């Protein structure tokens, strides 16, 4: 279940569905408005809604797909605010057809939204739609939408127009792809003559998209863009973060492509001249380049999260002060919060005394706590949730416009919460949503039990979660089955709850899981990050091996039955921890896997390959040891699997075909499977289900005996 | 167990080319055992010449060397002459070019006159420094050909890289153009040539599409190059024609096939090269299709009365492939038909015939159809006979041979079910004189490991006798089980039970592994009736079904065979049946197959060219009501507990990887259990040794881990 309720103000949140009809719960005393009913259904089902910024019409999206991970592309409908009356959102001259994005604006009922790659704004629903821009093209001039690489890599986001905090004029990026590779994928099943279908893929080395910034008033229109900064080591840019700092300021993060140089810039939005603020640098790259700034009414001194040096265990993410207009010389920075611990994000700011609200992994990497700073120089981190509820180590609050009240979210490591509550007394007078049917169905089935065995390796302590089947034992051995997703820049253990694969198969079987944030593992100090730098796929395995090799010291724990998985970069990772183990004591695994895995990174995206292993096409001599070939030499009997959808743009299948070539020029027994013309992620749940059913299908054999 | 076969040809009516043995090529003369040597080991230095070819006037020769070829045999690549002592190697360059890659350049009919194809451009050449002539170049790239193959014809129905003949005079050769612009043009996924590979396009007509235009031309061998086209027969029931093959009756006058794309109706026209006037000279037609057009008239020196092949009704058993007399110049009146021989069994090919008196010689199954041996008759009116080989070793029952000039002598090979005895004998005597090849290198290999006992068990069904093998491990008991293996090929047209010797690694796990392996030739099996040839048509996948079921069902009756472990294997279209063939018997007794195995199956025949689904089916773009319940997708709805192998190269060319992309989306939507496994961008004939020994590997690992209990 899920609420997710924004607020409106500090007395109202939209408290949108639930399992139906849509209320406007009111903090005050519980006033929950009559907004949205049952009325959803008549709009073929329309996936995602949206309400007005004056509350009196409401836009459907109907018959939408996802073309890419987040591509909202499909039938916009307006209605009006009580029930019924739809219409067609249509650019002049232009009949039903879909539309990328539409959008929302802060004031009134004014909105925009995108056709064939181009922002048409209309101040009014009743407003004519006005071609504000149309220079955009397909898969070639990007305006209001991200590429694939802003979508997927630096950006993670398909929207990409910002609304000015007084609805007047929109910052926009232009992506020109012209001078991009295009990648044409091949078609299976299109028609009888299936075509290949092309879309511009900058791979390691290329030449990226080139980003310019725009802003486009929305009364009387002309555009006006904006200079970026010229340092010289910066000749390829990208804008990995931009918000409005004011209604006529606006705060953009243009970042080299060496990805290491970075600059925080206030802009004009309406003459387009831009102010240079700060600038952050590091010898392997940075992290968190989307760090949206947490500006005042004023637009006074802003919050920013620095790598601070901290002493010992590296550098750590935390709070910093930036004056409203620092002096060339120096600027005024000054960090907030202290100590070896992290701030995922800052929550909000209180220009009305000093809180400033943010999640943190102060008490433990893998929990996040709220706790609440003060801008004067006392410091005051006040934790406000802490252990609000016992079943809650993973936090997420969102306070309102006064911030005198604010929804949290728990997430785990039980049943998911949402509930309703006040920053000052921190009490809880009624609940948003218990998951009632979350919790019938966890107490209604075999729950796993959830136990934690942190290991320490060099200077970086690492932690690692192992399952139970509920029916733990002595005399049952547990083969092991180790999962690996090994990301740069994410956490991959943490205390959430789940509903996965592997909680099946501990269920059905009781094979236990392992999961360990090898080295590379995010918010855990710049130092962890930065260790892997040219040398990915090199230090993870030697975490993962001894952690099995300590998890493996239990008798329960046999020898005989021992696996590996993972998906995308974990998937080439599973693969690269195929070894045997001196000579005699081979057969260091039983059967493994991979989902799509990536080998030779001069075959993946600039922004991936090059933020880690340098910019390529120069002869960098550090993506030459990142291939599997040589890990996949011996393989004499261990069962080897792949997963793969012929479509999937995150990593191309030409990884896996040339995995293939490689097996047979090794002559190593494999299996192999195909999705016909599917993106990566599976949007359809038909297919995930498969998939599941698949790898189940597959590890069941390999250890039954 | 390499062969070393030389696989000579009659230079001369006295002696063969007695091609390499175990390297340097001499040259046998049967008149009195002399073997005078004409190539030595210089063709090491050829840069690794693949091929060789002696000119008429054996004073040339031409040494052909490349990599690989593209569809079946496309033996292009670099062509250099040589002197015939040795010496002087020049690479023959088309005009204003330089050493470059060259298609084909062959052989003329006398002297050392040739010619030789760069990108659809016959270049002429009377001399070795003769200069090349631009003869024709309207052929294009991919879109007009002549001279040459497309994938069509060089796999459908030419099955022949060539597509040109030399007329007896020399002075005229006579090539094909197709028009190829009007095929649609599919790319092959790339997935090993850069970090942007490109896909790879050609032209392939799938069913119920239209299908490339075919004419035939006559181009001059000196001075004018004069060109004349041939025009085709305009009957109303041949608005697209094919032309099969085509033979030069005399310098002059060609034998042309044309064929209905209904394929059902076939006209044998005599055409004027050196005019273009094309008159028929016989016309045949059935409901259904024209069968084995495939066949050549046996026309004589002076276009005297040929000797033709066409089915005659046989009385039972349906009508059966035997050979005719017709008169050179057949009157409009009635046709001259004589089959020279008649019986339950049809000439697979005619050798020739021998001016000096009556003796057409041929190749038949007259014996079975499952063992082919020389058989020779008389042409006059007595149709006497006679016997060559009919079993003249014991030890080999496939006979095959090529007579001289003059039917002076002829070489003999057996290949079947013994080593490969290339031999000569003479006509007269029909004794060997000596041996030309043996390979007693292969026969004590055979004899020096366990070679698999081979048997034969027909059964019968309906009114037909249907031909089967069985193999044993050589150690075989009948006390104790064994897994079961059946190979399934059911190509239209084709047999598996033949007994011709041949390893692969069917032995490879019956002697090692110990399986018990069984090939079968269901209905629509070639070589057994014309009848039993068109009982699967519109019915294509459920009768020989049924006739490998009832195999399956009989060999479950041996108390020396296994249930438990019983599996089934096919290619190409064998593949499909090996997909279709896995049931479950009965409803309590089911499991019928432990593990299956496909090899590029044929999903859907809208799927594949055009010239196989129409004429087996019927022409599809119109709802043939055919297509449909001949998909997989229907029958694989069961899968219940096989374990399911499929093998596809990425970049196959008879068979798009399109078909087995749709039948993952089945099993996708079935739920169904199986492992592919993939070749990168390799060609479907998959010419490579060391791949080849992988495939075979990875056979023979899966079937014995579905055998392992």
């Amino acid at each position: 279940h899920d609420p997710e309720a924004k607020w409106i103000s500090d007395t109202e949140f939209i408290y949108r569905e639930q399992k139906g009809t849509v209320r406007l719960w009111n903090v005050e005393t519980n006033t929950s408005t009559v907004l949205i009913e049952g009325k959803k259904i008549e709009s073929l089902r329309a996936i995602r809604y949206e309400i007005s910024p004056d509350r009196e019409y409401a836009l459907f999206s109907y018959n939408v797909e996802p073309i890419y991970q987040h591509s909202y592309t499909g039938y916009y409908v307006l209605s009006k605010i009580p029930h019924g009356d739809p219409q067609s959102l249509d650019p002049p001259e232009v009949s039903n057809a879909k539309l990328q994005y539409a959008g929302w604006g802060p004031k009134g009922q004014q909105l925009i939204f995108i056709f064939e790659n181009n922002i048409y704004y209309c101040a009014h629903v009743g407003k004519q739609a006005i071609r504000v821009v149309s220079t955009g093209k397909e898969g070639v001039i990007y305006n209001g939408l991200s590429d694939w690489l802003y979508e997927e890599e630096i950006l993670k986001t398909h929207i990409a127009h910002w609304w000015s905090p007084d609805g007047t004029r929109l910052a926009y990026a232009a992506i020109n792809d012209s001078r991009v590779p295009i990648m044409e994928l091949p078609t299976y099943t299109g028609s009888i003559y299936p075509t290949v279908k092309p879309y511009h893929y900058p791979k390691a080395g290329s030449e990226n998209p080139s980003i310019s910034l725009h802003v486009i008033g929305l009364n009387g229109t002309h555009d006006l863009e904006m200079m970026p900064p010229d340092d010289p080591r910066m000749r390829e840019y990208y804008i990995t973060m931009v918000k409005w700092a004011t209604s006529t300021k606006v705060a953009v993060t243009w970042l080299n492509r060496a990805q290491n140089v970075s600059i925080l810039t206030l802009c004009d939005a309406t003459t387009g001249v831009c102010t240079k603020k700060h600038e952050d640098e590091s010898e392997a790259w940075l992290h968190r380049q989307n760090e949206e700034p947490v500006f005042s009414k004023d637009g006074r001194k802003f919050f920013f999260i620095r790598a601070i040096p901290q002493g010992g265990r590296g550098k750590f993410y935390h709070i910093t002060v930036s004056s409203s207009q620092p002096n060339s010389s120096n600027d005024n920075i000054q960090s907030i919060t202290s100590g070896d611990w992290d701030v995922t994000k800052i929550l909000a700011y209180d220009e009305k005394g000093n809180k400033i609200y943010f999640l943190s992994t102060e008490d433990l990497p893998r929990r996040r706590q709220l706790y609440s700073a003060n801008t004067v120089g006392n410091f005051n981190r006040q934790c406000l949730s802490c252990d609000l509820v016992e079943n809650c180590t993973y936090f997420s609050a969102s306070f309102s416009h006064s911030m005198d009240f604010f929804l949290l979210k728990c997430e785990g490591p039980g049943v998911p919460m949402v509930t309703v509550h006040n920053t000052t007394d921190k009490k809880k007078m009624f609940d948003l949503e218990t998951n009632e049917h979350v919790k019938k169905a966890i107490n209604d089935r075999q729950m796993p039990k959830v136990e934690y065995r942190d290991i320490e390796i060099d200077d970086y302590n690492l932690p690692m979660q192992i399952l139970k089947p509920a029916t733990f034992t002595d005399t049952t051995h547990y083969p092991l089955l180790l999962v690996v997703d090994g990301t740069p820049g994410s956490q991959s253990v943490a205390e959430k709850f789940e509903v996965s694969w592997e909680t099946v198969m501990v269920s059905s079987h009781g094979a236990v899981v392992v999961k360990c944030d090898g080295r590379g593992s995010g918010f855990q100090g710049t130092k962890l990050l930065h260790e892997v730098r040219r040398r990915l796929g090199l230090l993870e395995e030697k975490d993962q091996m001894e952690a099995v090799r300590t998890m493996l010291k239990e008798q329960y724990i046999d020898r005989t039955r021992v696996a590996v998985f993972g998906k995308d970069y974990g998937g080439y990772l599973s693969t690269y921890i195929l070894p045997a183990k001196g000579e005699n004591q081979g057969q260091t695994f039983t059967c493994g896997s991979a989902l799509s895995p990536i080998t030779d990174f001069k075959l993946y995206a600039s922004a991936f390959s090059e933020r880690y292993l340098g910019l390529h096409g120069l002869d960098n001599r550090a993506y030459e040891m990142t291939k599997v070939a040589h890990r996949v030499s011996a393989l004499e009997e261990q069962q080897f699997l792949i997963i793969h959808p012929t479509a999937d743009e995150k990593i191309h299948f030409q990884h896996t075909a040339e995995l293939i070539t490689q097996l047979i020029r090794g002559k190593a027994n494999y299996s192999l499977q195909i999705y016909p013309d599917e993106s990566h992620y599976f949007t359809s749940s038909s297919l995930k289900q498969h998939l599941y059913r698949s790898i189940i299908n597959f590890f069941v054999e390999c250890f039954r005996i | 167990f390499k062969i070393h076969d030389p696989e000579a040809k009659w230079i001369s009516d006295t002696e063969f080319i007695y091609r390499e043995q175990k390297g340097t090529v001499r040259l046998w003369n049967v008149e009195t055992n002399t073997s005078t040597v004409l190539i030595e080991g210089k063709k090491i230095e050829s840069l690794r010449a693949i091929r060789y070819e002696i000119s008429p006037d054996r004073e040339y020769a031409l040494f052909s060397y490349n990599v690989e070829p593209i569809y079946q045999h496309s033996y292009t690549g670099y062509y250099v002459l040589s002197k015939i002592p040795h010496g002087d190697p020049q690479s023959l360059d088309p005009p204003e070019v330089s050493n470059a890659k060259l298609q084909y350049a062959g052989w003329g009919p006398k002297g050392q006159q040739l010619i030789f194809i760069f990108e659809n451009n016959i270049y002429y050449c009377a001399h070795v420094g003769k200069q090349a002539i631009r003869v024709v170049s309207t052929g294009k790239e991919g879109v007009i050909y002549n001279g040459l193959s497309d994938w069509l014809y060089e796999e459908e129905i030419l099955k022949t890289h060539i597509a040109h003949w030399w007329s007896p005079d020399g002075t005229r050769l006579a090539y094909a153009a197709i028009n190829d612009s009007r095929v649609p043009i599919m790319e092959l996924p790339t997935y090993t040539g850069s970090i942007y590979p490109t896909v790879k396009p050609y032209h392939y007509p799938k069913a119920g599409s239209e299908n490339p235009s075919i004419s035939l031309h006559v181009i001059g061998l000196n001075g004018p190059t004069h060109d004349l086209e041939m025009m085709p027969p305009d009957d109303p029931r041949m608005r697209e024609y094919y032309i099969t093959m085509v033979k030069w009756a005399t310098s002059t006058k060609v034998a042309v096939t044309w064929l209905n794309r209904a394929q059902n109706v076939s006209i044998l026209t005599l055409c004027d090269a050196t005019t273009g006037v094309c008159t028929k000279k016989h016309e045949d037609e059935s409901e259904a299709w024209l069968h084995r057009q495939n066949e050549e008239p046996v026309f004589s020196k002076d276009g005297r009365k040929f000797f033709f092949i066409r089915a005659i009704p046989q009385g039972g058993r349906g009508k059966f492939y035997h050979i005719t007399v017709s008169s050179s110049q057949p009157n409009s009146s009635n046709d001259n038909i004589q089959s020279i021989t008649s019986g339950d069994w049809d000439v697979t090919k005619i050798l020739a015939y021998d001016e000096k008196g009556n003796k057409i010689y041929f190749l038949s199954t007259e014996d079975l159809p499952r063992r082919r041996q020389l058989y020779s008759a008389n042409t006059v009116g007595n149709f006497n006979r006679q016997c060559l080989s009919c079993d003249l070793v014991e030890n080999c029952t496939y006979f095959s041979a090529s007579f001289s000039h003059s039917m002076d002598f002829f070489l003999l090979k057996c290949e079947g079910p013994g080593v490969p005895m290339v031999t000569v004998h003479n006509t007269t005597d029909k004794k060997k004189m000596f041996d030309l090849e043996t390979n007693e290198h292969v026969k004590k290999a055979i004899n020096d490991r366990q070679m698999p006992k081979v048997e034969y068990r027909d059964i019968e069904i309906d009114d037909y006798n249907l031909p089967m093998q069985i193999l044993k491990p050589a150690t075989f008991t009948d006390t104790t089980h064994y897994p079961l293996l059946l190979v399934v090929d059911g190509t239209p047209g084709s047999q598996s039970v033949a007994e011709k010797f041949e390893v692969s690694w069917e032995t490879v796990m019956v002697s090692s592994h110990g399986a018990v392996v069984v090939k079968c030739d269901g209905r629509g099996s070639g070589f057994q009736g014309t009848k039993l040839l068109h009982e699967v048509r519109r019915r294509l996948g459920l009768l020989e079904e049924k006739d490998q079921m009832e195999a399956v069902r009989t060999m479950l009756k041996e108390q020396y065979i296994d249930r438990t472990r019983v599996a089934v294997f096919g290619k190409d279209y064998g593949g499909y049946l090996s997909t279709y063939i896995l049931p479950a018997k009965g409803e309590n007794q089911g499991q019928t197959f432990t593990c299956g195995s496909a090899l590029s199956p044929i999903t859907d025949f809208k799927l594949y060219a055009s010239a196989f689904s129409e004429r087996y089916l019927g022409l599809h773009g119109l709802d043939n009501r055919a297509y449909e319940m001949t998909k997989v997708a229907h029958r694989v709805s069961a899968l219940e507990e096989q374990q399911f192998l499929i093998i596809h190269p990425t970049a196959d060319e008879k068979i798009h990887f399109q078909h087995t992309a749709e039948l993952i989306t089945q099993l996708i939507r079935g739920k169904a259990n199986y492992s592919l496994q993939i070749y990168p961008d390799e060609s479907h004939y998959f010419t490579s040794s060391s791949l080849k020994q992988h495939l075979y590997r990875s056979i023979i690992n899966f079937f014995v881990e579905c055998f392992r209990i």
